[PDB]
């Protein structure tokens, strides 16, 4: 009820031993009582690292969108090697959804070890059963047996109706997923934890099916995109290994649903000008003449016993000597480009000086082998060059046509496929003009890159008019090697030339904020060459590819110096110091912010020689290699842009938490209010608030203004209420709960972003048995429900939701001002749920949690606390606070990774993801938040070292003077390959 | 409980060695943070296996050599006793001695 | 009281009867999802003689009711486990006991 | 937006004379020609006389019938008479209303891949 403070586990461990003599009955007393439930210390269990695999195939549903809507793919164990480690081989087969599906290797939900299910956003399935949303459901199978070497697992994809099927060993499973969100795109995604040897089957030449792909589903490489190649890739690496060695990897340039639909430009409301009428004649009769020409030079060369018949297509010379409805044909030609060029803002011309009689009017060949062979193209590239700009405006038509075209034949329904295929409308070229491969977009611009220049001579007038925190990737230094004396130098090599921010942090550096922005930093970004200090001031000059910067730092000196190459760059006042005068402070880290798919080196300089340019900068002059002598490599710190609770802190100067005490006609609440609201720099955006204890459902689900106390003590409906103070307007308010995995920090949030998937178990037969639901996160819609009034919009009353929870039963229904809203959830046995609400301010004070209780009904502080699980009376422990969704944390880079070997088999024998040796980590579970850590990321998170360590002094205390009973019962909880591990890791 | 004794006693005196030639090897960043921290949880294993009866002839004649190879090898580049030590490592050395 | 949950198939004729030793690498886990046991991170299979009445009686049933080399899942109810008293500082008092058994070998 | 609304064609002897209509319902442009593009079984698709939207006739692959095609353009329905059925024609049917008049494409090639495919009726022959 207090927190975990280690005084209190200091006083336990003096009650155990007393100078020297154990008391018996208080060592039991402790190993009774505080161990059996692992729910207050950290319990620490030997995990295994989990490696995701995807093909760069995606698949996606949009209004509009080219993407095909059913896809099927095939995974092929050839190897599984079945508990390598004293842990079972995790091995997942699935798709994924690129919106959300994080898998960072160690650490992550549970106990970590996160694959293809774990998460409401990525739907696998083992041999067993199938898993999402970290719960494990088995389904019947006939085999009903755990993916083993020699399977074939069949997976396929509805997007009309969402459905994720699976069919193992040519039988399918008799559940499915169902109704899940189809925002993003789907990948195929294979997980495993070493030991594991699988072959992707795609279909076609990119692995041949073994299985059938069931009637209407197509064959998952055919939906690669003309731009790229098909190959197998992790899913988000943050590093990766390169020949100079270890190359740190930004964000990644994901593509989203929106993007494969096609946006194009109305042209069809504007309006002609008398320029159509004075110009568009000669135009299109200069596309005509293109037309004859490219037909006489061979291959259609015309012939007169008939008008257009094979290859004689060509007809009545190059003039528009045509029938009324072929002559409106040839007319409107350049009519329609006209209508794009007003539409994308060219302006139309007219040949003001004698533009037409400079244009010779007839081509230099001038072969007019025929009467139709007459061809009188004017020279117009000869007398009028193309400008770039004028290429990229006829970029920009291309794309508008292409568009329009692809909307055209998706309104004929026409999707996507790599292979060509007429009769099942699915061509290769029908992705969006952005992702069209480059020899159609020479074959699309083929026409208007003449007609545009034939334009310009004419004397036309024609001229030119991702997430948020996830932007950037900050690689920092270990904050125990914070360097406070001595001259240091660490490179960073710039494989991909952009916005990868290189220089010198303090300890205490914030994730989110990018990097030199604030104080905080100083860092040279070689992307333009401006230094970051408190913001951007011209120095040296940008890098290129294979570029390094010898970053130094001279603490005696007080000063930072930036090189490129051995070359020091200079400041644009002459000085060869970016910082002549910097505090040391509390020290400072090599540090680095990667932008969006860039790739650079950080090279502290564990090995000298390997270290380039260091005797040209740095040798000599009095600089140590950064990390020199440090046998091992230099633990490295990323910020992982993975939503996670944190408590609001005191000093945020934006927001403040009030601790309202009970009084009377009151109950205990927590107040929140905006601190500046209604100010200069007043941060108005979405806020994501949960109280930091969860309330758990019963385990077992049983059928199941006085007070009645018998009643109050054979309940199980413990609830709250939720007070909207009055100025929040209501429809800026989310009051429910939240299942201890909600990662979703969108600024623009409803009820239709809330993550949903309905696992539906059914029989042989195909009837349904079970059709149970998940989401991360259960609230009644605040922003939709309120009572109505045509004035007083601000009202008296709060607008108070109670949040009626029965443990038992399950039963979650919303009340609100008295009355009982039709919203009830109904979820299943052992689910955590935080108290939550989101908000958007629009008050100085906006919304407080009411800890309190009614008639027949016990408080949340018995649904959290144990001690007073009959107590009536509402409480607000120190422990239960409120805590705020921050968007970027920092997290520990593991010190090795999970190789994993890919490569392209064969056509039969098609992809080969093969990972063997194996890797463990010892992980750290926070039992009331269900997510684990590595526990060697405690060496900079001192407030849960403190603790841990005295909870290992209190077992070693309750096991003391020969007390081999507690002895084993810590043997179950603190056991052998732990602690073996634990002695053998030098982190 | 029982743990390996076979697995601890060749497992204590591989660590230790890898301990002390860290140490000589002019470590900047130590096992535990410090020396002492590198030495004093591996010395309190070694003294405890070692009192125990645990180790062979064979481990005691490595420990020996670990200690100091000066006289204890029969007719670690650097003993342990050579190198800087810090009191806790000092106390834990002086059990061992003992 | 007891249920096998088949994970992995062994051979499903030779099953263990009364007499012999049982060669077994459990996984024991809570009620909770708690792990409690396991015996590969001990790197010792569980060696016990059947119907000696050295295991709890609900491991001892599950154990004769599966085959060599055959993976399952032993549901141990607290009725079939310690139960009223429970495992001081292992398991709590009155809690489901679920197993991940592996019958390896016998003899 | 363009739909091909393709009326069934008749079952009768080789020889037979039979009307083929489809009505290319949609956007008034990329329509003049309204030929059909016939898909034999298990052959790649024959072009049937795309006619100009004013009754234009050209050459084409499968011309070796009549293959009098008269598209009444007061309504645009296509009317492909054939009067001589043959062991080709067995074959489903297909009305294209392509922007190209003959084959005629002095544009660029998304314009010529401005084509709307219809429904499709076998149309066997006896």
């Amino acid at each position: 009820k207090h927190g975990r403070n280690h005084k209190v586990l200091d006083v336990l461990c003096s009650l155990c031993v007393c100078n020297g003599v154990a008391v018996r009955s208080n060592q039991d007393l402790i190993t009774e009582n505080l161990l059996p439930g692992r729910e207050l210390l950290l319990q620490t269990n030997l995990i295994n690292y989990v490696t995701s695999i995807r093909p760069n195939i995606f698949v996606g549903r949009a209004e509009g969108s080219t993407q095909y809507g059913k896809w099927y793919f095939e995974v092929m164990v050839d190897e599984v090697v079945p508990f390598l480690t004293a842990q079972a081989t995790h091995l997942r087969v699935g798709w994924a959804l690129t919106e959300g599906y994080s898998p960072y290797p160690g650490g992550g939900e549970g106990w970590g070890g996160n694959g293809v299910g774990d998460d409401l956003y990525s739907y696998g399935f083992d041999g067993l059963h199938l898993w999402t949303g970290h719960v494990a459901r088995p389904v019947t199978s006939p085999g009903q047996h755990l993916l083993a070497p020699e399977d074939v697992v069949s997976c396929c994809l509805d997007l009309s109706v969402p459905s994720i099927s699976f069919r193992i060993n040519g039988c399918p499973v008799q559940g499915v997923f169902e109704a899940f969100n189809l925002d993003g795109l789907f990948f195929p995604v294979v997980s495993f934890s070493a030991g594991v040897k699988v072959r992707f089957l795609l279909g076609g030449r990119h692995g041949e099916f073994k299985f059938l792909p069931p009637p209407g589903y197509a064959p998952c490489h055919e939906a690669v995109l003309p731009r790229e190649r098909l190959r197998l890739e992790p899913i988000k690496e943050y590093r990766r290994e390169g020949p100079r060695g270890p190359h740190l990897v930004g964000p990644s340039r994901c593509l989203s649903h929106t993007d494969f639909v096609p946006c194009p430009v109305d042209t069809v409301q504007i309006v002609l000008p008398p320029h159509l009428e004075r110009i568009r004649e000669k135009l299109a009769e200069n596309i005509h003449e293109l037309w004859a020409l490219t037909r006489i030079e061979q291959g259609w060369t015309y012939g007169p016993v008939r008008d257009d018949n094979k290859r004689l297509h060509p007809c009545l010379v190059n003039f528009h000597s045509l029938p009324e409805p072929e002559r409106n044909y040839n007319l409107q030609m350049s009519g329609e480009t006209l209508k794009t060029l007003l539409a994308l803002g060219c302006h139309v011309g007219m040949a003001d000086e004698k533009a037409e009689d400079n244009l010779k009017k007839t081509k230099l060949p001038k072969t007019y082998m025929m009467s139709n062979g007459y061809k009188p193209a004017p020279l117009d590239l000869s007398h009028v060059r193309l400008t770039p700009a004028q290429t990229t405006l006829v970029d920009r038509l291309a794309e508008n046509g292409h568009n329009v075209w692809a909307r055209d034949r998706v309104a004929q329904g026409w999707s996507y496929s790599a292979v060509q295929d007429i009769p099942a409308r699915r061509n290769p070229r029908l992705v969006p003009y952005r992702l069209l491969d480059e020899a159609t977009k020479r074959s699309n611009r083929d026409s208007l890159c003449q007609a545009v220049r034939t334009l310009l001579g004419y004397g036309y007038n024609i001229e030119p008019p991702q997430s948020r925190w996830d932007r950037v990737r900050i690689f920092r230094a270990e904050k125990s090697y914070t360097v406070q004396s001595g001259r240091w130098y660490f490179e960073f090599e710039a494989v991909t030339t952009g916005e990868m921010r290189v220089g010198w942090a303090r300890p205490e550096l914030r994730p989110d904020v990018e990097l030199g922005a604030d104080e905080l930093a100083y860092v040279f970004n070689g992307h333009r060459g401006q230094r970051w200090h408190l913001g951007s001031e011209p120095f040296g000059r940008p890098w290129q590819s294979g570029d390094v910067v010898g970053c130094m730092i001279d603490l005696t000196e007080n000063t930072i110096i930036f090189t490129l190459n051995g070359e020091v760059l200079m400041s644009d006042s002459g000085s060869e110091t970016a910082f002549r005068e910097i505090e040391i402070g509390d020290g400072f880290l090599p540090v680095c912010s990667l932008g969006p798919g860039q790739v650079g080196h950080l090279n502290l300089g564990q090995d000298v020689s390997s270290l380039r340019f260091f005797a040209i900068c740095g040798l000599q002059e009095g600089f140590e290699p950064f990390a020199i002598n440090m046998q091992r490599p230099v633990t490295t710190w990323f910020s992982k842009s993975l939503p996670q609770f944190e408590p609001v802190p005191p000093e945020h100067p934006h927001y403040e938490v009030a601790r309202m005490d009970g009084t009377v006609d009151t109950p205990p609440c927590l107040r929140l209010a905006h601190r500046t609201w209604g100010s200069q720099n007043s941060l108005v955006e979405m806020l994501f608030l949960r109280l930091s204890l969860p309330v758990q459902f019963h385990q077992h689900f049983r059928c199941t203004n006085r007070d009645d106390p018998e009643i109050i003590l054979n309940t199980t409906t413990y609830y709250y209420s939720v007070r909207v103070f009055a100025g929040q307007e209501p429809s800026c308010v989310w009051v429910g709960w939240v299942t201890p995995d909600y990662h979703q920090h969108d600024m623009n949030f409803d009820l239709s972003k809330v993550r949903a998937v309905t696992v539906t178990m059914g029989d042989e037969q195909g009837n349904v048995h079970s059709s149970l639901k998940c989401s991360n996160c259960y609230m009644v819609w605040g922003g939709d429900f309120v009572s109505p009034g045509q004035q007083g919009r601000i009202s008296h009353t709060d607008l108070v939701i109670g949040c009626l929870v029965d443990l038992a039963t399950g039963l979650m229904t919303f009340t609100a001002n008295g009355k009982e809203s039709n919203t009830f959830f109904q979820v299943e046995p052992n689910t955590k749920l935080f108290p939550a609400v989101f908000v958007l301010p629009t008050h100085q004070n906006v919304i407080q949690f009411e800890l309190g209780k009614q008639k027949n009904i016990m408080p949340l502080s018995a649904a959290m606390f144990l001690s007073e699980r009959k107590n009536p009376a509402p409480q607000c422990p120190p422990r239960l606070e409120v805590q705020m969704l921050m968007p970027v944390s920092w997290s520990r880079m593991p010190n090795h990774f999970l190789q994993v070997e890919t490569r392209r088999a064969g056509e039969r024998l098609g992809w080969a993801v093969q990972c063997q040796d194996p890797l463990t980590m010892m992980a750290l579970h926070i039992p009331e938040e269900n997510r684990c850590m590595d526990i060697l990321e405690l060496s900079e998170r001192l407030d849960l070292q403190r603790f841990h360590s005295h909870t290992l002094r209190l077992y070693r205390a309750v096991c003391a003077l020969g007390n081999n009973r507690v002895a084993h019962a810590l043997c179950s909880h603190v056991d052998q390959a732990q602690l073996l591990h634990a002695l053998e890791d030098a982190h | 409980p029982a743990i390996p004794l076979e697995a601890l006693r060749d497992k204590a005196l591989r660590m230790l060695g890898e301990a002390v030639r860290d140490g000589g090897q002019h470590a900047r960043d130590p096992v535990g943070g410090s020396v002492e921290f590198q030495f004093v949880p591996v010395l309190k294993l070694v003294s405890t296996l070692l009192v125990m009866g645990i180790f062979g002839d064979e481990d005691v004649k490595q420990i020996l050599k670990m200690i100091e190879p000066e006289v204890f090898t029969e007719e670690l580049e650097e003993g342990l006793l050579q190198m800087k030590l810090p009191e806790s490592v000092k106390l834990q050395m002086c059990n061992l001695l003992e | 009281g007891v249920e096998i949950e088949t994970i992995s198939p062994g051979d499903g004729r030779t099953f263990p009867k009364k007499g012999q030793t049982c060669v077994v690498h459990y996984t024991g886990m809570l009620q909770n999802g708690k792990k409690f046991d396991s015996s590969r991170d001990r790197n010792k299979p569980f060696k016990f003689r059947i119907g000696k009445q050295e295991v709890i009686k609900g491991f001892e049933e599950g154990a004769a009711q599966m085959s060599l080399g055959q993976r399952a899942k032993l549901t141990c109810t607290p009725d079939v486990a310690y139960g009223a008293t429970g495992h001081p500082g292992v398991i709590p008092p009155n809690a489901t006991l679920i197993f991940d058994v592996e019958l390896l070998n016998l003899e | 937006q363009v739909q091909l609304q393709e009326s069934g064609g008749g079952l009768m002897q080789a020889g037979g004379s039979l009307r083929l209509s489809c009505t290319a319902s949609g956007s008034i442009f990329s329509i003049n020609s309204m030929g059909w593009y016939r898909q034999a079984p298990g052959k790649q698709r024959e072009l049937v006389a795309t006619i100009t939207s004013g009754n234009s006739i050209n050459y084409a692959d499968s011309v070796k019938g009549r293959f009098t095609i008269s598209r009444d353009n007061a309504k645009n329905t296509v009317y492909l008479q054939m009067n001589s059925l043959k062991p080709e024609d067995t074959a489903v049917y297909y009305c294209n209303a392509d922007r190209v008049p003959n084959g005629y494409n002095p544009w660029g090639t998304p314009n010529d891949e401005y084509d709307y495919w219809g429904q499709g009726t076998q149309v066997t022959v006896s």
